[PDB]
C-alpha cells in the first residue's frame, strides 16, 4: 500500500524527463545560437571561438540535466515507495522543465548577442552577463531537484 | 456508487481544474499575443 | 418514482439556458453585423439609415423568441411539484431547436442586411428585396419557437 | 496541435464508452448518478461565480472596444470624448446587472443540514443557480460585446458627422435589449429556488 | 470584428478621422473658382490640410512645390500611423510600402544607365519606398552585381525568382522588364498574404483592390507592349500577374495581344473593364474604378482595409489638387473639372 | 579612411564584402547624431 | 429494460437536430445567396426577384426539417421504447445533416448563379437546374426520415 | 445478449449515415462544379446543357445513397441481432465516406474539365473520362454495402 | 459533510485569486506600458501624467491580493464542501474580474497615452474610460468579500 | 484516509511548478527584454550598464520561485496530510503563474523600454516606474505563497 | 469467450475500412491528376488518352479495395471469434491506409508528370516508371491483407 | 487464460497494419516529393532520367521493409497467442513504421532537392547517393530491431 | 509485482528508442541535405568535406540502434513492472533527447553548409558547435545505458 507497484512508474518517468527536456532546451540553445554564429562568422571569422559562450552555456544546462537524471537513477528501485516516485518525478521536472526555460532564454538572447557583438566589441560583455542570467534559472532548477531529491530516501518507511 | 476510481470528488476536482486550466489557457493566449509597436521606437 | 428523478431539473434549467443564450447570441449577432453596415453608409448618404433600421429589429425579434420560450420553460419547474425525466429532455430540446434556430436566423440576417444596406446606399431600389430575404431568413426563428411551443406543450 | 487534441480527446471518449458499452457495463458511465451525487454547493457556487465573472468579461470586452475607437476617432473630433461616453456606460451596465444577479443568488446559499443535503429542493436549488448564472454571464458577455461593437461604430460615425451618433445610438438601445432580457430570465429561473436547508 | 480593435482600435479610428480630410466636391468646386495658386493655398488652408505650405510665402510657389508638399504630409501620416502598428498590422504596412519600393529600384538603376546624377535622381525617388540601401544601387550596371551585393538584405530579395540575367548588363528594354517582374511577384506574395493572415471582412475587400492592381497592371503591360516593345509571348505571359479577376482566360488573350484589337477583344469578355478601352481616358476609368472600390472599403468597419482605401484616396486628392493647381497656373481651365470625386 | 554615421557601418561592412569577395580588412573606432570611423 | 427511462433523451436530440443542422444549412443559404442579390442588384435592379429563387429554395430545406421535426415531437412519449428514440435520432440526423449539405450546395451554386445570370440571361434557367439537383439533397433526406419515422412505433412492446 | 437493447442504435445510424455522408459529397459536387458552369457559361451558354454532367453525375451517387439508406432503414427491428446492427453500420460507412470520396473527386475534376471545355471542345470526352473513374468509387461502395446488407439477417438466430 | 478533498477547492480559488488577477495586471501594464515608452520619445514631458493605466492595473492586482489573503485565513484541514466551494467562488469572481478588467486598461490604456499626445482634450477622455473599466475588478471584488462573509456560518 | 498515500504528489508538483513557471517567466523576460539590449547597445553601449535592469527585475522572478520551492520542499513528507499537498500545490501555483505574468510584463516593457530609452532618455526613469508595477506583481504571488505555506502545516492531524 | 457477441464490429469496421480509405486516395489521385489533365490540354488535347493513366492507376488501388472488402464481407458471420474481427479490421486498414498513401503519391506525380509531359515528350516513360513504384505501395497492402485474410479462420475454434 | 487473454491479437493485428500501414505513407512521401522534382527537371534536361529514379528506388525498399516485418508478424499471429507476443508485434510493427515514414520523409526532401540541383551541377549525382544512403539506413535500422523483436514473439511463451 | 501487462511498457521503450532517434536523424539528414544541394551545385570540391552533419545525424540513429538493441535482449514473458517501466524510461530517454539533438543538428547544419562556401574558416566553427549538438544524444545515451543497466538488478 504504501510502496506499491507502480510507484517507479513516476520515478523513472522522471529520470527520463530531466534529460529529455534539458536537452530539447539545450538543443534550442545550440541551434538558435549557432545561426547567429554560422552567420556572422562569415564576415567575421576570426571571432568563432569569442563567439562560442551561448552554445558552451547551453551545454551546460545538458550536464545538469545529466548530473540529476544519473542521481534519480541510482535511487530507483523496485518497492521503492510511491513518496519517492513522486519525489524523483517532481525533480525530474523542476530540472527539466525549467531547463527548457533557460535554454530557450540562452539561445534566443545569444542569437541576437552574435549578431550584435561582431558591430560593436562592448557588447560581448554584456551578452555573457545577460547569459549568465540566463543560465542561473536551469542553475535555479539544479537547486531544487538536487534539494528535492536529498529528501527521497530521508527516513522513508 | 458513482465509481471506485472516478469518484465523487475526483470527478469534481477535474472539472473545477478544467474550468480553471481553460481560462488560464484562454489568458495565456491573450499574453502570447501581444507586440510591441517598434516604429515608434526607432529613430528611422 | 423510476419515472420522475430528482436530476431531471438539470435538463430543463439547461433548457432555459440554450433558450435564451444562444437566441440573444443570434440576435446579437444579427444586430452587430449590421449595425455595421448601417453604420459604414453613415457619411455616404445618411438618409438611408432610419429606413434600413429593419435588419436591427428583426434581429430584436429573435430575443423575443428566445424569451418566450425561456419564460415557459422556466415557469414549468417547482421544487415541491413533481418533475420527470421524460420533461427534462423534452425542455432541454426545445430550447436546444430554438437555440439554434435564432442562431442561426441571427447568422443570416446579419449577413444580408449588412451587405444590403451597404450596396443600398448605390441602387434605392434594392430595399424591397432586402426586406424580402430578411423576411426569409427571419421565419428560420419562427421554425424553431413554433418547434419549441408544439414540443413544450407535448412535454408536460 | 489543438486540433489533434480534439481529435485526440474524441476517439479516447468513442472507445471508452464503445469498450464499455460492448462489455455489458454501459450503464457504469452514468451522468444522472453524477448529477445525483455531485454536491449542490458547486453547482450554486461555480453558477454565481461564472454569473458576476462572464458579465464582467463583456462588460470590460466591449468597454476596449469602444473606448479605443473613440480614442482612435476623438483625436481629430475631440468633442465626442465626452458625449459618446454612454457608449462605455451602455456597455457597462451589463456587469451591474451580473453584480445584482449574484448577490441575490447568493442570498439563497446557506447551510443545508447532511441529513437532507442531497434532497429534492438543495438539488434542484443547485441545479437552478448554475443554469441562471450560466444564462446571465453568458448573455451580459454577448450583450457587452453587441454593445461594445456598435458603440464603436458610433463613435467613428459620431467623428463623421454630429447628426449620426442620435440615428445609431439606436443600435446600442436594441443591443442593450438583451443583457435586460438575461436579466429578466435569470430572475425567472431562480425564482421557485429555495435556499439550502 | 470581436478581436479588431485589440491592436487596430487606435489605429482605424485615426485612419477613419484621416478619411474625413477628404475633399469632397463642393471642396473641389470651391478650388476651381480660384484665379492664383496663392488663392488655392488659402482655399486648402480652410480644409484639414490647413498651413501645409505656411512656409513658401507666395514667392517660391509653384504646381510642384504643392504635389512635393501635399503628399509628404500624406507620407508623414502614412509613418505615424505605421509606427503605431504591430504584428500582422506592420507587416500589412510593410508589404504596401514594397511595391513603392521596386519603383523606387526601377528609377535608381535608369539613373546610372543615363550617367545622371546621383542626388538628383533620389531625391525623384518615393520616401514610402525607403530602404537603407536604395543609394548604393549606383555602384553597379548589370542586375547580378546589384542583387548578390545590395539586393539580398532587402525585402525585395523573394522576388528575383524569375529575374533571368544573361550577362546583358542593361539597357532601358529590360530594366522595365525587371519592374513588372518584380512588381508581378509581389502582387502574388502580398495577394497570398492577405489570404493567409490578414481576417475575413479586410480579406475579401482587400483581394478585390489587390486584385485590381493586377488587372490594371496587366491591361497597362499589354498595352504599353504594342508601341516600345517586340517581345514573345511566352516571355510576355512572365510579366502578367496572376491572381486577379482577368488571369485565367483573359491575361492569355493579352498575352498573345499583337494588335490594340487583341487586346480590346480580350478585354470585351470581361464584364467590368469592358468599356474602358472604347471612349474616353483610359487612365481616367481605372483611377474612377480604383477610387470606386475605395470608396465600399470604407463602408465595411472593422477592417485593415481602410488603411489601403485611405492611402488611396489620399493620393487621388493629391493627384486631384495637383491637376486643379496645374490648371489655374497655367490658365488652361478647359479640363479643370477633370477631378475624380467619390468622397 | 573616412567618416561614417554609425548606423550604416554594418551595413557599408556587408556591402563591400560583398562586392569584394573578402579581400579586405574592415575596422571601425567610434569618433568620440553619432558617428563612427572605418579603415 | 425495453423501455427505460432515458430513451426519449435519443428522440428528443433526433427532433433538436432536424431544427437545428436544418437551419444552419437554410441560413447558409439564404446569407451567402443573398450576398450575390444585394451585389448584382445594385445595376441591375429588374432582376431583383428572379434572384429569390435561391433564397426560397434554401427556405424549403428549413420546411422540410420543420415538417420532420413536428412529426418526431408528435411520437415522443414517456413509456417510449429505446427503439423509438433511436429511429428518430437517426430520422432527426437524417434531415439535419443533409440539409446542411443542401444549403451549403445552394449558397455556393446561388451566389454565382445570380452573378453570372446578370451578365448572361440564358444562364438562369441553368442555375434553376443546378439548385433543384441541390435541393434534391435535402429531399432525399426528407425521404428517409420519412420512410424511417414511420417504422419507429410499428411492432415496439413492453 | 445476442440481441440486446442497444442493438438498433448501430442500424440506425448506419441507415442515417448512408445519407448524411453522401450527401454531403454530392453537395460538394454539385456547388464546386456549378459554380465552374456559372463562371464559364457567361461566355458559352449555349454549353450549359452539356457541361451540367458533372452535377448530374454528383446527383447519381446520391441516389446510391438513397438506396442503400432505404434497404437499411426497411431491415430495421426493435429486437434485431447486433451482428445486424453491426453489418448495416459497415453498410452505411462504406457508402456514405466513399461516397464522400466521389464527390469530393466529382467536384474537383467538374469545375477542371468545363473550364477547359471551353477552351478546347475536345477535352468534353476526357473529362466524362475522368469523371467515370471519379464516379465508380461510390458505385464501389455501393458494391460493398449491398454485399453487406445481403448478409445482414441471412443466419441470425435470437 | 466535510470530507478529506474539501480544502483542494479553498486552496485553488486562494492560488486563481492572485493567478488570474495577477495575468490580467500584467497584460494592463505591459500593453499600456508599450504606449507610455512609444509615447514618450517625441514627447517626454507626458511621462508622469500617462502613468495612470499601470497604476489602476496595479490595483487590480491589490485587490486580487485582499481575495486571496482573506481566502487562505479560512483554510482548515477539516472544513466542509460549503466553506471549500465557496472560496472556489470568492476567487473565481475575482479572478475573472481582474482578468477582464486588466485586459481591458490595457487595451484603452495605450490607445489613450497615444490619443493624448496628439490631443490633448483625450486625457479627461481616457481616464474617464479608464474608470469604467476599473470598477468591474470592484464588481467582482464584491461578490468576493461577499462570499468570504459566508465562509464559517 | 486524512494522510493518504497519493497525497505528496500534489506537493511534489506545488515544489516543482513554483520554480518552473518562475523559471518560464523570468526566461521571457530575460530573453525578450535582452534582445532589446543586444539590438539597442551596437550603437550606444555607454548604456550597456543602465539597460540591464529588466534582466535583473526578470531575475528576481525566478528567486522568488526558488524561495518558494525550498520551503516547500523541507515541508514534504511520507506522511503528510493531503490538506498540506493542497495549500503546497496552491503556493506553487500561486508564485508560478503569478511570476509568469510578471516576467512577461517585464520582458515587454523591458524591450518596449530600452528601446525608447536610446531616442529620450527620460523614458528609462519611467520605465523603471513601470516595471516597479510589473514585479510586485511576482512580490503579490510571494506573499500569497508564504501565507498559504505558514497554513500548510500548523494544525494537521 | 473466444467468439464474443462484439464480435462482428471489428470485422464490420475493417469491411468498411478496406473500401472508406481507398476511395479516398483514388479521389485524390483521381482529382488532381484530373485537375493536370483538365489543365495540360486546353492547348495540346492530342495527350488526352495518353494522360489518362494516372487516373487509371488511381482507380486500380480502388478496385485493391473493393476485393478485400468483398472477402472480408463473405468471411463475417454471428458467432465468429474475436480473433477473425481482428484480422478482419487489420486486413481492412492494411489495404486502406497503403492505398491513401499510394493514392496521394499517385495524386502528386500524375499532375506533375502532365504539367510537365506537354513539354517534354520522353517524360511520359518517367512519369510511368515513378507511378508503378507510387501504385506498388497499394499493391503491397493488398499483398498484406490477402495474407491476413487467409488465416482469420484458419484454426479457429 | 491470463498471460494469453482473448484481446490479445489485437495488438499484433495493430502491429501487422501498422508496419505496412506508416512504411507505405513514408515511402509514399519519398515517392511523391522526389518525383516532383523528377518531372520538374526533365523538361529541360531529360538524358538524365533513369538515373534520377534512385530517390524513388530508394523509398520504394523502405515499402519493402514493411512488408517483410508485416508478412513474418502475418504469420506468427494466432487465436491462443500470449499476450507479451501481441505486444512485441505491437512493438516491433511500430518500430518498422514510425521509423520507416521518418526514413521516407528524409529521403523524399533529400532527394528532390538533390535531383533539383544534380541537373545544375553533374557532380552531385555521387553526393545525393550518399546522402540518400543515411536517410535510408534510418528505416534499415528498425528494420533491425523489429527483426530482432520478432525472434522473441514466441520464444520461452507458455 | 510481476502483471501480465509488464512487456508492453517494454516494448514501448524498445520501440521510441529508435523512432524518436530516427525523426531527429531524418530532420539532420533533410535540413543537411537541403544545405549541402544547394551549397554545392557552386562548390562541387568541398561536397565530401559537407557530408559531416549527415554524418553526426546518424550517430544519433546508432545511438537509438544500441538501446533499442538492449531493450530487446532484455524483455520477457515473466518479467517485472520495475523492468518495464525503467525499459520505458530508458527508452524516451535516448529517444526524445535524439530527436532534440536531430534537430539540433540539422539546423546548425543547413545554417552553417549555406555560410561555409562563403568563409572557408568557419568549417572548424560548425564541426564544434555539432560537437556540442551530437553530445545532446550521447547523454541520453548515458542516461538510458545506466537505466537499463538496473532493470533487471534486484528483481523478484
Amino acid at each position: 500500500e504504501l510502496c506499491p507497484v507502480y510507484a517507479p512508474f513516476f520515478g523513472a518517468i522522471g529520470c527520463a524527463s530531466a534529460i529529455i527536456f534539458t536537452s530539447l532546451g539545450a538543443a534550442y540553445g545550440t541551434a538558435k545560437s549557432g545561426v547567429g554564429i554560422c552567420a556572422t562568422c562569415v564576415l567575421r571569422p576570426d571571432l568563432l571561438f569569442k563567439n562560442i559562450v551561448p552554445v558552451i552555456m547551453a551545454g551546460i544546462i545538458a550536464i545538469y540535466g545529466l548530473v540529476v537524471s544519473v542521481l534519480v537513477c541510482y535511487s530507483l528501485g523496485q518497492k521503492q515507495a510511491l513518496y519517492t516516485g513522486f519525489i524523483q518525478l517532481g525533480a525530474g521536472l523542476s530540472v527539466g522543465l525549467s531547463g527548457l526555460a533557460a535554454g530557450f532564454a540562452i539561445g534566443i538572447v545569444g542569437d541576437a548577442g552574435v549578431r550584435g557583438s561582431s558591430q560593436q566589441p562592448r557588447l560581448f560583455v554584456g551578452m555573457i552577463l545577460i547569459l549568465i542570467f540566463a543560465e542561473v534559472l536551469g542553475l535555479y532548477g539544479l537547486i531544487v531537484a538536487l534539494l528535492l531529491n536529498s529528501r527521497a530516501t530521508q527516513d522513508v518507511v | 456508487i458513482l465509481s471506485s476510481i472516478w469518484t465523487e470528488g475526483l470527478l469534481m476536482c477535474l472539472i473545477v481544474s478544467a474550468l480553471l486550466l481553460f481560462i488560464l489557457i484562454v489568458a495565456l493566449s491573450w499574453i502570447s499575443n501581444l507586440d510591441i509597436t517598434y516604429g515608434a521606437l526607432e529613430k528611422s | 418514482n423510476i419515472y420522475a428523478p430528482l436530476y431531471a431539473p438539470f435538463f430543463g434549467f439547461a433548457g432555459c439556458a440554450a433558450a435564451m443564450v444562444l437566441s440573444c447570441l443570434g440576435a446579437a449577432i444579427g444586430t452587430a453585423k449590421s449595425g455595421i453596415g448601417i453604420a459604414g453608409i453613415g457619411t455616404f448618404k445618411p438618409e438611408l439609415i432610419m429606413k434600413s433600421l429593419i435588419p436591427v429589429v428583426m434581429s430584436g425579434i429573435l430575443a423575443i423568441y428566445g424569451l418566450v420560450v425561456a419564460v415557459l420553460i422556466a415557469g414549468n419547474l417547482s421544487p415541491t411539484e413533481d418533475y420527470t425525466l421524460f420533461n427534462g429532455f423534452m425542455h432541454l430540446s426545445c430550447g436546444l431547436c430554438v437555440g439554434f434556430a435564432c442562431l442561426s436566423s441571427g447568422y443570416a440576417i446579419g449577413m444580408v442586411g449588412d451587405v444590403g444596406v451597404r450596396k443600398y446606399m448605390h441602387q434605392p431600389r434594392l430595399f424591397v428585396g432586402i426586406v424580402l430575404i430578411l423576411i426569409f431568413s427571419e421565419v428560420l426563428g419562427l421554425y424553431g419557437m413554433i418547434v419549441a411551443l408544439i414540443l413544450n406543450t407535448r412535454g408536460s | 496541435f489543438s486540433h489533434f487534441l480534439y481529435y485526440l480527446v474524441l476517439i479516447v471518449v468513442i472507445v471508452y464508452g464503445l469498450y464499455k458499452l460492448f462489455t455489458g457495463h454501459g450503464s457504469d458511465i452514468n451522468f444522472g448518478k453524477f448529477l445525483l451525487r455531485t454536491s449542490p454547493y458547486m453547482w450554486a457556487n461555480l453558477g454565481i461565480a461564472l454569473c458576476v465573472g462572464l458579465s464582467v468579461v463583456g462588460a470590460a470586452w466591449g468597454i476596449f472596444i469602444t473606448g479605443s475607437s473613440m480614442i482612435g476617432a476623438g483625436v481629430r473630433a475631440p468633442r465626442i470624448t465626452t458625449k459618446n461616453l454612454i457608449s462605455i456606460i451602455f456597455c457597462e451596465v451589463v456587469a451591474i446587472y451580473g453584480l445584482i444577479i449574484a448577490i441575490v443568488f447568493s442570498s439563497k446559499l446557506t447551510v443545508a443540514t447532511a441529513e437532507n443535503m442531497y434532497s429534492k429542493s438543495n438539488l434542484y436549488t443547485g441545479y437552478s443557480l448554475f443554469w441562471a448564472g450560466i444564462t446571465v454571464g453568458a448573455s451580459n458577455l454577448i450583450c457587452g460585446i453587441a454593445v461594445g461593437i456598435t458603440g464603436a461604430t458610433a463613435a467613428i460615425s459620431d467623428a463623421a458627422d454630429s447628426a449620426l451618433f442620435v440615428k445609431i445610438l439606436v443600435i446600442e438601445i436594441f443591443g442593450s435589449i438583451l443583457g435586460l432580457l438575461g436579466l429578466i430570465v435569470g430572475l425567472l429561473m431562480a425564482g421557485k429556488a429555495s435556499e439550502f436547508q | 470584428g470581436v478581436y479588431f480593435n485589440i491592436d487596430n482600435g487606435f489605429i482605424e479610428g485615426v485612419v477613419r478621422g484621416y478619411r474625413n480630410g477628404l475633399l469632397s466636391n463642393n471642396q473641389y468646386i470651391n478650388l476651381t473658382q480660384c484665379d492664383t495658386l496663392e488663392d488655392l493655398k488659402l482655399q486648402l488652408s480652410s480644409t484639414d490640410y490647413g498651413n501645409f505650405l505656411s512656409s513658401v510665402s507666395s514667392e517660391s510657389l509653384t504646381t510642384s512645390l504643392i504635389q512635393e508638399y501635399a503628399s509628404s504630409k500624406l507620407y508623414h501620416e502614412f509613418n505615424y500611423i505605421r509606427d503605431q502598428s504591430s504584428g500582422s498590422t506592420r507587416k500589412f504596412m510593410d508589404y504596401i510600402t514594397y511595391g513603392y519600393m521596386i519603383d523606387n529600384v526601377a528609377l535608381m538603376i535608369t539613373g546610372t544607365i543615363h550617367d545622371r546624377d546621383k542626388g538628383e535622381i533620389l531625391q525623384r525617388c518615393h520616401p514610402l519606398g525607403w530602404f537603407d540601401t536604395l543609394p548604393t544601387l549606383s555602384v553597379a550596371t548589370d542586375l547580378e552585381s546589384l542583387y548578390e551585393t545590395v539586393l539580398v538584405d532587402t525585402p525585395l530579395a523573394p522576388y528575383f525568382k524569375n529575374c533571368f540575367d544573361t550577362a546583358e548588363e542593361l539597357d532601358d528594354m529590360n530594366i522595365e522588364i525587371i519592374r513588372n517582374k518584380l512588381y508581378k511577384a509581389y502582387l502574388e506574395d502580398f495577394y497570398n498574404f492577405v489570404t493567409e493572415e490578414i481576417p475575413e471582412p479586410a480579406k475579401e475587400c482587400m483581394q478585390t483592390l489587390l486584385g485590381f492592381e493586377a488587372d490594371r497592371r496587366s491591361i497597362n503591360i499589354a498595352l504599353n507592349s504594342l508601341q516600345s516593345s517586340d517581345i514573345d509571348p511566352d516571355l510576355k505571359s512572365d510579366l502578367l500577374p496572376n491572381i486577379g479577376k482577368l488571369y485565367p482566360l483573359a491575361t492569355f488573350h493579352l498575352a498573345q495581344a499583337q494588335d490594340f484589337e487583341g487586346v480590346r477583344a480580350a478585354l470585351a469578355n470581361v464584364y467590368e473593364y469592358r468599356g474602358f478601352l472604347e471612349t474616353g481616358n483610359l487612365e481616367d476609368h481605372f483611377y474612377q474604378l480604383e477610387m470606386e472600390l475605395c470608396r465600399d472599403a470604407f463602408t465595411q468597419q472593422f477592417a485593415i482595409s481602410t488603411v489601403w482605401a485611405w492611402m488611396k484616396s489620399k493620393e487621388q486628392e493629391v493627384r486631384n489638387i495637383t491637376w486643379i493647381a496645374e490648371c489655374i497656373a497655367q490658365n488652361q481651365r478647359e479640363r479643370i473639372n477633370n477631378y475624380i470625386s467619390v468622397y | 579612411t573616412g567618416s561614417i554615421r554609425r548606423t550604416k557601418v554594418d551595413i557599408l561592412n556587408r556591402i563591400l564584402w560583398r562586392l569584394l569577395r573578402g579581400n579586405l580588412i574592415f575596422q571601425n573606432f567610434p569618433i568620440e547624431v553619432e558617428k563612427d570611423c572605418f579603415i
